[PDB]
């Protein structure tokens, strides 16, 4: 499960979600600090 | 607790409009962060749309864009996602699932509603 580089992979789906969904939290994915760091 | 009771998959003919629903369960769906997901036979689960739950902004895949709208009734307490324009690779198992407080990780999803397009 390598996805895209706005996107990370979630295991209770095993599908690869837009990092926005994650951006405003207090820990986010490491996958998106990149992407989440276009603020 | 929580769970997500799934409703209104079925078959369409290409070009058809469907409405999918998601009924929440022990929790508030105007309080957190839901998407759409689903898995087409012999394929990966695909991302699809999603609500933020920090701001209600919304967001589609691009295979979707244009054709598919998410929203919530808070009355009903229920998630929809409005398919229009449906053509014969919207087929799959359609799932709603639940993020965390504070737009934290998916920690829920429902069992499931099959959308077969001819």
């Amino acid at each position: 499960g390598q996805c895209s580089q706005n996107e990370y992979f979630d295991s209770l789906l095993h599908a690869c979600i837009p990092c926005q969904l994650r951006c405003s939290s207090n820990t986010p994915p490491l996958t998106c600090q990149r992407y989440c760091n276009a603020s | 607790e929580v769970q997500l009771v799934e409703s209104g998959g079925g078959l369409v003919q290409p070009g058809g409009s469907l409405r999918l629903s998601c009924a929440a369960s022990g929790f508030t769906v105007s309080s957190y962060g839901m998407s759409w997901v689903r898995q087409a036979p012999g394929k990966g689960p695909e991302w699809v749309s999603g609500i933020r739950g920090s701001d209600g902004s919304t967001y589609y895949a691009d295979s979707v864009k244009g054709r598919f709208t998410i929203s919530r009734d808070n009355s009903k307490n229920t998630l929809y996602l409005q398919m229009n324009s449906l053509r014969a690779e919207d087929t799959a198992v359609y799932y709603c699932a639940k993020q965390g407080e504070n737009d934290g990780p998916f920690d829920h999803r429902g069992q499931g509603t099959l959308v077969t397009v001819s």
